[PDB]
């Protein structure tokens, strides 16, 4: 019984509010995060759960700054409130330096927020996963972060309730190529990964989404994949599952 | 500023206060009193600035009053001048100066003795024998000064007084239409409608 | 009280000397007014004797803590700072300073920060209240693109015309040089170039 | 800009001038000066016309809640003590007020209470107030009468308001008067300072300064 | 004008040998019009004498501020308050305010009790303690004083010697000033019993 | 030193009728003797007929305006749209001016509309507060060249019965829209030569109770 | 409390058939001390909509970085929220507007007169004034600083009214403008011989004409007059 | 109280179970339909009676003159957001001189939602509303929930029988999105979406609450007897 | 007021005069002007006199406080960089010129700290009114690596010239020799002029040559049984 707050210790170690925070998560969907060499790849999937909703008109993948992509998942609510405090954090920082946050210390904002809400009974903690990386002049990067206020850097991160499949067949690209892909190259493997990462969740329907920041075609902002490029690398993943 | 004495007698203290008001270059009223009775045996008259006087005058009656009623037993005149002493002292510091010049004076009766004080702006306590403020204070003090006595019966106090108006109106130039007269005594607060 | 800063092709040189009056009356003769915020940020001072030691301290702090949480502050990063503390004190603080500093891959940069306070890169800068009446020398003989010896030379003469013309300059001339190499002061006492 | 009220047995014969200015030039000639606060109390606006106007109406927000409360309305005492704190706060802040609040109950006969900027509160029977206000005080005290006509206190009110506006630069333009009783005031009509000039010399033979 | 003469005062003192005494005109006028002819400006909490000189409402106001704190010294260690302690509090609560300043000049008298000794101290406006062991005045007939005292003073005066020097020092500058003077009031101190005495001098 | 007051100079013109009103004003706009505008409106239709100009210095003239019709939108909101008053209006304003007063405003406000006797209205306001209701005011820069000129024609004042010298006032106007709108036109064509403040475009907003007319005028260029 | 300290000189614009131009020169003056050569006071923000504030460089600054912050929040959300709920000259203005006026009613102002030029998504002209007053107008020719009445009445000789815009070329606005920057450079003791200037189109948006010179100046006749006229 | 607590509770399910309790808050709620064309929105309310002697319940707030919201679930909960969807889109008018577009307003309100679900002592609102609108970008539908999600639909249903309006609109959906700058027949279509959706309280011209908006026409809100030309 | 501070080799070496005056008159013959940061950080102070006594007071009881907090002996910056805040923080309504000298393990020091909140360096500076004076003979004098003989010399005689050149110096002169992993010795007056001479006669006064009006016992021992 030490789940009457977020403050207590329990003599395993545990903290059981925060473990059953990552219960959340796993409820998710699918999302990936590619760190390649000349950037960062997302996807999100989107579940078209009803014929009624109005497709690609719905974004779960929402910039922070011009250069920093963040993608969550758990609850999407929440999710968008930790996405809604990092850009206040960011725009402080390109105010009082004139230059844009760097990845690794908008890693420290975030991750020290997330933190801060299991050190007081006067808040709940937040329960998602969020992945998040761009392209910075000291290079691209990638990083997950926990419902725990813990993060790591990633060669490869993943989330959802595909993510047993996702994180195992991202080993297997890490093995094709061992100096890593272009993020040209990318685009057409986030579709492939979620898509076999869909297989024990088949009881729906999905929308392809895809987003990038790469240093070579998008010239370090972060922008969307759309139009031909968009409806080329579904129809990649489709010969792919056949 | 007006007329405003006093003048301890040996049982009792008479102040006098101006009838006149000019708030402008018209006297408005001509019958105003500038006294309000503090507890049954002190009696405060006041002059000083426009408007500043009349506001803190009630002032000063609520919260002495204020006391009275908790303790059911009055404050000497000794205790509620410090009190008035007290409040203008931070007032002189504060943001919005109040600029009041008061003589208090009671019978305690518990001294048996008439006590009278003189509270400038400021906020100087002083026992004084006979006391004034402003213009009037320059021609009076020294004539009070003349023909007193350490004691004088009640009706004395009175004659003496009126010399000090008879005099004061040839002098000043302000025009103040005649005093209007308060005795505080062991016996209690009257009036003399004789001016 | 002169100060200036020259980029050149291997960095930039600083330059200020240590005369420092307050009236007629000279209150030091040996006045160090080129300060270390980080170390390979360096700062010339001018202006309101306190006024520039105060904002000075300020921005040491800010930029101690950066290199401490996220990796060293650029040239580009630390003249923001300056700027950022003129320009809200800009009603009563009479600061004027001059940003110089080595990036790695960048060379020797100058900024220079009015009393309004704003970021403004320049090839050199050249501010104080001496240093009003080298204007003309400094820039007719500017060669853009210099070396290491021809650059020492060419700021101990516009400091020499600054000094002749100012009473409030004199003394010995302080430079700093800042390259990838290192940290190297110099100093000229007044025979060695009253003679030039 | 000169207001007046008096204190007679029959009430309070309140009369107001219709003239403003701004400058040198006359601004208005239509500006009613009485502001009513309540079916039961008058407030004469000379001063600062922002000032006056604005405060004498939200007294009246003060005059209805206190009825609500207590359920009988507010003395003329009560009502004029309210407006002295308020106006005493700006003070050292920049205010301007030149008030009369007139006012006639059943528990005080007739009251009248002059507040000013500076915030004393007097108490007293005849206040002229305002740029003409020496003018006023001449006509009203030489012709007062505790033992006073109503039609012979409204033709007094008519001529203290037309010495005011004969002398007075600023006054003049039109008169209103009103008669306070207890019962509230009735309107006794808007009368032209142009058109009441001719009728009064044609009567009482006085203005022998203007050429016939 | 100056806000230390609107009523005058002054305050003079002087150590001797197992004595120390203070001494003070008895003047309160607002301005040019003499109010009264007495006021006592010394006052003592416990075995200290306090002077206290400059502005008319600040001799009161400030007299009984040092009544409140002696009072909380006194009850809580359970002893009377030592001369150097009592200088270093009047030091402390004239500094309280240096925006909106008090505008005073205190004069500390007193023998001490753990030692035997005389101890004197001086004050100015913004208060700091002036150290002698010689002589202090204060005041504004402060400067006519300062000579006079120096004349007249001989290293250690005996108890009815050091009694004639303060009268006579004080009766001449005061007559010499406007705003002091209409009586005067001389303390002599002792390690035992200080005695009172109204100085019969010129009024006019 | 800074001083946050300037002007932008300009005139208006109300005049009520007994079936109408009328709030003229001149679109000129200048920052002493330069130009800044020909053309921009200071006269502005505030919605459910009720027309608002705040003439003086633009700057305030502007924000006055705003939170008026935000004070629209709130009505229409919190009271369950309920048709806002000329009269309710007027004293609505006065808080908005009066909470500032502290820091002033510094301009002339007149409002117009029609009421629910459906009446001329104009109230004029002074910039500190304060508003009366009157048939006819002028305010701005040019006002005192059009007010006596207005208060003669419109009022018919200082006119009398011929023959009998000055015994019996000449009978008062009834007033109709045209009359009104040729007199408005010839008093302005007036100041803009006498008055350098004035002139270049007049725009006339008319309220009747069938919708607000919008007639534009040239004036001369001088 | 605030008061002019580093300047700019003057900002010149005027409205053509198919959209604005808008040019300014780059100097920062120090009072008679030209400290500050090569300064450009024209902002792009979008890519229809030149933002060129005169005035202080050193509150320029500071309003240059809240250009580019609303261009951030505008962008966030959808892909369809930066294609078509895009930033306009009219939104640009009034973010600027509102905050310069706020300033100068708590007395600290930022001291700079703005020019906002740009077109429309509908597809219409804009061009707009706003101050350290909180003054707002629109005109069909516009200036601010000292060209407020130096080369702005050159300007309004060749467009009078808003109806001989349709009669007027880009090519005949083009030299206006050019002719105006050269009258400045005369008669006027703080001007810059490099002048920035912007075309604003609303078929092929915004190409931004850098660093031109001011060419064709005459100085032949100062030397057929001598003296203040007593001596030859 | 166990895992089922205040809002700071998990709960080994990943639930927070004071979510799922307000969404009883719209199920005890009456019926609402919207739907929408490319040219214009339409929400068709359903009001209740409490008695015979009581009237109807307003259902629909009008936000502004080209965005509207109508409420299901508890009144009291409407009040305190509906009052904060008018004051930004007010904000908007006066800054950014600009219409407070109906997606970026759902974004603003997700995490007016989420602040009292991450405090103690804090409460989720008991309300789901629906919130239509014409812009720049066109006509939208949000469907807001008391979890705080806010979703883009062509046509939805949130009350008491929701299931039942949503079968009509899967059949009748490729129709509706093709009729354009015809009002008329949007708004009869979803009369009869809501008659899937009747408790037998009928189909009544004072019953049944609407409210337009169009690419051509302000935000109208027929009410009374101009709801009768559909029914 | 001349009160100067001179570096030598082995440490610093800090003296003053002690007459402390106040407008024309002097107030007192017999004051110091050096405080005590800490034990071995003496500082002197000139100017407004409330003012340095207390600014030294108030951050001479911080520094000790620190001092206990890191179990360390105290060194001059930190005395030096809290000063520098606290004056700053009124913009210079404090006036104080405090000389701050003293030694600790890691050298020598001297710094001088003016009223708004600047602060220079030298090996020889002085403040004061009579600073002037001091200078004078101290820049043709000193060089590099005194002894401490000479450096008390050197101190002692540039005050001297202040006295006699400038009005407001006079009195004693003090000295405090603080000289590196030794302890601060005070040397009170060490060399003393301005002797007054014996008054030509006394002025000593028989009793009742003042008036006496009246006479009573004012009582002062705590109340007790009677």
């Amino acid at each position: 019984g030490y789940d009457l707050s977020n403050s207590v210790f329990s003599p395993d170690g545990r903290n059981f509010q925060v473990e059953y925070a990552v219960k959340a998560v796993e409820n998710g969907t699918t999302s990936i995060g590619i760190k390649c060499n000349d950037g960062v790849v997302f996807a999100v999937e989107k579940l078209i759960t009803s014929k009624l909703l109005v497709p690609q008109k719905n974004v779960k993948i929402q910039v922070v700054d011009r250069h920093i992509g963040c993608v969550y998942s758990g609850l999407i609510p929440d999710g968008r409130h930790l996405v809604n405090r990092g850009r206040e954090e960011a725009a402080s920082f390109k105010k009082l330096y004139k230059t844009p946050i760097p990845i690794p210390a908008f890693a420290d904002r975030l991750g020290q927020y997330v933190q801060a809400h299991t050190l007081y009974n006067s808040v709940r903690p937040f329960g998602v996963s969020t992945i998040f990386g761009g392209v910075d002049k000291n290079g691209a990067h990638l990083y997950m972060l926990e419902p725990s206020g813990s993060y790591w850097g990633y060669k490869g991160a993943a989330t959802g309730k595909g993510r047993q499949s996702a994180k195992a067949e991202l080993e297997k690209l890490v093995d094709h190529h061992p100096e890593g892909l272009s993020a040209r190259e990318a685009v057409k493997q986030a579709a492939k990964i979620i898509y076999l990462a869909h297989e024990d969740n088949k009881e729906k329907d999905f929308e392809l989404e895809i987003s990038w920041c790469s240093l070579s075609e998008t010239n370090g902002l972060h922008k969307f994949v759309k139009g031909d490029l968009l409806q080329e690398a579904i129809d990649f993943a489709q010969k792919e599952i056949n | 500023m007006d007329i405003i004495l006093g003048i301890r007698v040996q049982d009792s203290v008479i102040l006098a206060s101006s009838k006149a008001v000019t708030r402008g270059i018209s006297v408005l009223k001509d019958s105003d009193d500038k006294t309000r009775q503090l507890s049954p045996h002190t009696l405060m008259s006041f002059a000083g600035e426009a408007g500043d006087t009349v506001q803190f005058a009630e002032y000063i009656q609520a919260n002495i009053q204020l006391y009275s009623i908790r303790e059911d037993y009055e404050l000497s005149p000794q205790a509620v001048s410090s009190f008035v002493r007290q409040e203008l002292a931070k007032s002189i510091r504060s943001r919005r100066p109040y600029q009041v010049n008061v003589l208090i004076g009671g019978y305690d009766k518990k001294k048996n003795k008439p006590e009278l004080y003189q509270i400038d702006y400021l906020g100087t306590k002083v026992e004084l024998p006979y006391g004034a403020h402003g213009y009037s204070g320059f021609y009076t003090f020294s004539l009070l000064d003349h023909h007193y006595r350490p004691d004088m019966t009640t009706e004395e106090g009175l004659d003496l007084l009126k010399l000090c108006v008879q005099e004061l109106e040839k002098r000043m130039p302000m025009d103040f239409k005649g005093v209007i007269v308060k005795i505080v005594d062991k016996d209690g607060i009257r009036q003399v409608d004789d001016f | 009280t002169s100060i200036m800063a020259v980029t050149f092709k291997d960095g930039v040189i600083l330059g200020a000397d240590s005369r420092t009056t307050t009236g007629a009356y000279i209150a030091n003769r040996v006045t160090d007014k080129l300060t270390r915020v980080h170390d390979k940020i360096w700062c010339c001072r001018s202006g309101s004797a306190a006024d520039t030691q105060a904002i000075a301290d300020i921005v040491q702090y800010h930029l101690e803590l950066y290199t401490s949480q996220y990796g060293t502050p650029s040239t580009e990063t630390a003249a923001s700072v300056f700027k950022e503390l003129c320009y809200e004190n800009k009603d009563n603080l009479t600061a004027g300073i001059i940003v110089a500093g080595y990036d790695d891959k960048n060379k020797g940069e100058v900024y220079t920060i009015p009393l309004g306070g704003s970021v403004h890169k320049l090839p050199y800068a050249i501010a104080g209240s001496g240093s009003t009446f080298i204007y003309g020398y400094c820039d007719k003989n500017f060669r853009e693109n210099m070396s290491k010896e021809e650059t020492v030379d060419f700021i101990k003469h516009s400091l020499s015309q600054a000094i002749k013309w100012d009473g409030s300059s004199g003394g010995v001339i302080r430079m700093v040089v800042l390259t990838a190499a290192g940290v190297e002061r110099l100093i000229f006492y007044p025979d060695e170039y009253e003679q030039l | 800009t000169t207001t007046l009220a008096f204190r007679f047995q029959g009430g309070i014969i309140v009369a107001v001038d219709s003239r403003a200015t701004a400058g040198n030039w006359v601004a208005s000639q239509t500006v009613k000066k009485v502001i009513e606060i309540n079916p039961f109390l008058l407030g004469t606006m000379a001063g600062g016309a922002a000032d006056c106007q604005f405060w004498e109406t939200w007294l009246g927000s003060q005059c209805r809640l206190h009825e609500l409360r207590e359920k009988e309305r507010i003395s003329v005492a009560a009502a004029s003590k309210i407006l002295s704190n308020l106006v005493y706060q700006y003070k050292g802040a920049g205010l301007s007020m030149g008030t009369m609040i007139c006012g006639y109950t059943r528990k005080e006969g007739p009251t009248i209470y002059y507040v000013d900027s500076d915030g004393t509160r007097l108490k007293g029977d005849i206040f002229c107030v305002g740029s003409g206000q020496t003018f006023a005080y001449g006509v009203l005290d030489s012709n007062y009468k505790w033992d006073l006509s109503v039609e012979d206190a409204l033709y007094l009110g008519k001529r203290s308001i037309l010495a005011a506006a004969h002398r007075d630069a600023y006054s003049g333009g039109s008169v209103n008067l009103y008669h306070v009783t207890e019962d509230g005031w009735i309107y006794h009509g808007n009368h032209d300072v142009g058109e009441l000039f001719w009728k009064v010399k044609e009567e009482e033979g006085s203005f022998n300064n203007v050429i016939g | 004008s100056d806000p230390s003469s609107i009523n005058g005062g002054i305050v003079v003192a002087m150590t001797g040998k197992d004595c120390v005494a203070i001494a003070c005109d008895l003047r309160l006028g607002s301005q040019s019009l003499g109010v009264s002819n007495k006021f006592e400006k010394i006052f003592h909490y416990g075995h200290v004498f306090l002077g206290i000189t400059g502005l008319a409402t600040d001799v009161t106001t400030l007299n009984e501020m040092f009544r409140y704190k002696t009072n909380l010294y006194k009850l809580k260690e359970e002893r009377a308050i030592e001369p150097e302690t009592f200088t270093q509090l009047v030091s402390s609560s004239l500094y309280e305010r240096r925006f909106g300043p008090y505008f005073v000049g205190p004069v500390v008298a007193g023998i001490n009790s753990k030692s035997g000794k005389p101890f004197i101290a001086g004050f100015d406006l913004i208060g700091c303690i002036d150290e002698a062991k010689d002589f202090i005045v204060s005041g504004t007939a402060s400067d006519q004083l300062f000579g006079m005292c120096e004349s007249l003073y001989e290293p250690n005066l005996e108890p009815e010697d050091l009694f004639e020097t303060i009268s006579q020092a004080l009766l001449n500058a005061a007559d010499r000033d406007a705003l002091s003077g209409w009586g005067a009031v001389v303390y002599i101190i002792k390690k035992d019993e200080v005695v009172k005495r109204y100085l019969k001098m010129r009024q006019d | 030193q800074f001083n946050p007051y300037g002007d932008n100079g300009g005139t208006i013109l109300g005049i009520a009728g007994e079936d109408f009103a009328v709030l003229a004003g001149d679109t000129r706009n200048i920052t002493d003797y330069s130009i800044n505008s020909r053309y921009e409106p200071k006269v502005f239709d505030c919605g459910d007929n009720i027309v608002m100009s705040a003439n003086g210095f633009a700057a305030d003239g502007d924000a006055l305006v705003k939170r008026f019709k935000n004070s629209v939108k709130w009505y229409h909101f919190d009271h369950n749209d309920k048709k806002l008053s000329i009269n309710s209006a007027a004293r609505n304003i006065q808080h908005l001016l009066y909470g500032k007063r502290f820091f002033p405003y510094y301009v002339h406000t007149i409002i117009a509309g029609l009421d629910e006797d459906g009446k001329g209205a104009v109230y004029s306001f002074d910039p500190v507060g304060s508003y009366e209701r009157e048939q006819c005011r002028a305010g701005g820069a040019a006002a005192s060249l059009i007010m006596p000129f207005l208060d003669n024609q419109v009022n018919f004042k200082n006119q009398y019965e011929p023959g009998t010298n000055g015994k019996v006032k000449k009978p008062l106007k009834y007033l109709s829209v045209e009359e009104v709108i040729k007199l408005v036109r010839d008093s302005f064509t007036s100041a803009t030569e006498r008055h350098i403040q004035v002139g270049d475009g007049l725009e006339i907003l008319i309220v009747t109770k069938d919708g607000v007319r919008k007639e534009f005028y040239e004036l001369k260029r001088d | 409390t605030q008061q002019p300290i580093v300047t700019g000189t003057s900002v010149i614009s005027m409205k053509y058939d198919n959209g604005v131009i808008i040019a300014a020169d780059n100097l920062g003056s120090y009072g008679s001390l030209l400290r500050f050569n090569g300064v450009e006071r024209l902002i792009p923000v979008g890519d229809n909509t030149v933002v060129g504030i005169s005035g202080d460089i050193s509150d320029m600054q500071h309003i240059e970085r809240l250009l580019k912050d609303l261009v951030t929040e505008n962008a966030y959300d959808n892909p369809l929220a930066d294609a078509e709920e895009a930033l306009e000259p009219s939104y640009i203005f009034e973010y600027l507007a509102t905050v310069m006026y706020q300033r100068r009613s708590k007395m600290n102002p930022l001291w700079n007169a703005i020019i906002v030029a740009g077109v429309q998504s509908n597809g219409d002209q804009f061009l707009r004034y706003v101050n350290l007053l909180g003054v707002t107008y629109s005109s069909p020719t516009l200036a601010t600083g000292f060209g407020a009445h130096m080369a702005n009445p050159l300007l309004r000789k060749v467009v009078d009214r808003e109806s001989d815009i349709p009669k007027t070329t880009v090519q005949v606005a083009e030299e206006a403008i050019v002719n105006a920057m050269r009258v400045l450079y005369y008669r006027d003791a703080r001007s810059s011989r490099n002048f920035s200037l912007a075309i604003i189109d609303k078929n092929t948006g915004l190409t931004f004409k850098k660093n031109l010179q001011v060419e064709n100046m005459k100085w032949d006749f100062a030397k057929d007059i001598k003296g203040y006229g007593t001596q030859k | 109280n166990n895992y089922d607590g205040d809002t700071v509770t998990f709960s080994p399910t990943g639930r927070l179970f004071q979510v799922e309790y307000a969404l009883e808050a719209i199920k005890q709620g009456s019926v609402t339909v919207g739907l929408r064309s490319n040219t214009h929105a339409v929400l068709v309310a359903l009001k209740r009676n409490a008695d015979e002697l009581s009237s109807y319940q307003k259902k629909i707030i009008k936000c502004d003159e080209h965005m509207g919201l109508s409420l299901a679930g508890l009144a009291p909960d409407a009040r305190v957001l509906s009052n904060y969807l008018r004051q930004q889109c007010n904000y908007s008018s006066l800054v950014f001189n600009r219409k407070l577009a109906v997606e970026r307003a759902g974004h603003l309100l997700c995490d007016k939602a989420q602040k009292n679900t991450q405090s103690y002592g804090g409460r989720p609102y008991g309300v789901g509303l629906l919130i239509i609108g014409y812009d720049k970008s066109g006509a939208h539908l949000l469907e807001f929930q008391p979890s705080g999600n806010v979703t883009e639909l062509y046509g939805t249903a949130i009350g008491a029988r929701s299931q039942g309006a949503k079968t009509y609109l899967e059949r009748t959906l490729d129709t509706f999105i093709k009729i354009d700058g015809n009002p008329d027949e949007l708004i009869k279509a979803g009369v009869e979406a809501i008659s899937q959706s009747l408790r037998d309280e009928s189909l009544t011209v004072d019953n049944l609450s609407i409210a337009i908006v169009g690419k051509d026409t302000p935000f109208t809100i027929y009410d009374g007897e101009a709801v009768a030309k559909y029914i | 007021t001349t009160i100067v501070g001179v570096k030598f080799n082995n440490g610093v070496v800090i003296a003053a005069d002690t007459r402390s005056t106040q407008g024309p008159i002097v107030a007192d013959k017999n004051c110091a002007k050096l405080h005590r940061i800490s034990p071995k950080i003496w500082c002197a102070g000139a100017g407004t006199a409330a003012d340095t006594e207390a600014v030294t007071q108030l951050i001479g009881s911080n520094i000790e406080l620190h001092s206990l907090y890191t179990s360390r002996e105290p060194r001059v910056v930190s005395a030096l960089q809290m000063l520098k805040q606290h004056l700053f923080k009124y913009q210079g309504h404090i006036g104080a010129y405090l000389i701050v000298a003293g030694v600790d393990p890691t050298g020598s020091h001297l710094f001088s700290i003016h009223a708004h909140g600047s602060t220079d360096v030298g090996y020889y500076l002085s403040l004061g009114s009579g600073s002037l004076a001091a200078m004078a003979v101290l820049e043709s004098h000193w060089k590099q690596d005194l002894t401490k003989e000479e450096a008390i010399k050197l101190a002692s005689d540039a005050i001297q010239a202040g006295i006699w050149n400038d009005l407001g110096s006079g009195s004693n002169v003090d000295v405090c020799v603080m000289e590196i992993g030794k302890d601060a010795e005070y040397l009170r007056n060490y060399l003393t002029p301005n002797v007054r001479e014996e008054k030509q006669k006394s002025y000593k006064f028989p009793r009742g040559t003042t008036a006496v009006l009246k006479e009573s016992i004012v009582n002062i021992c705590d109340i007790q049984e009677e």
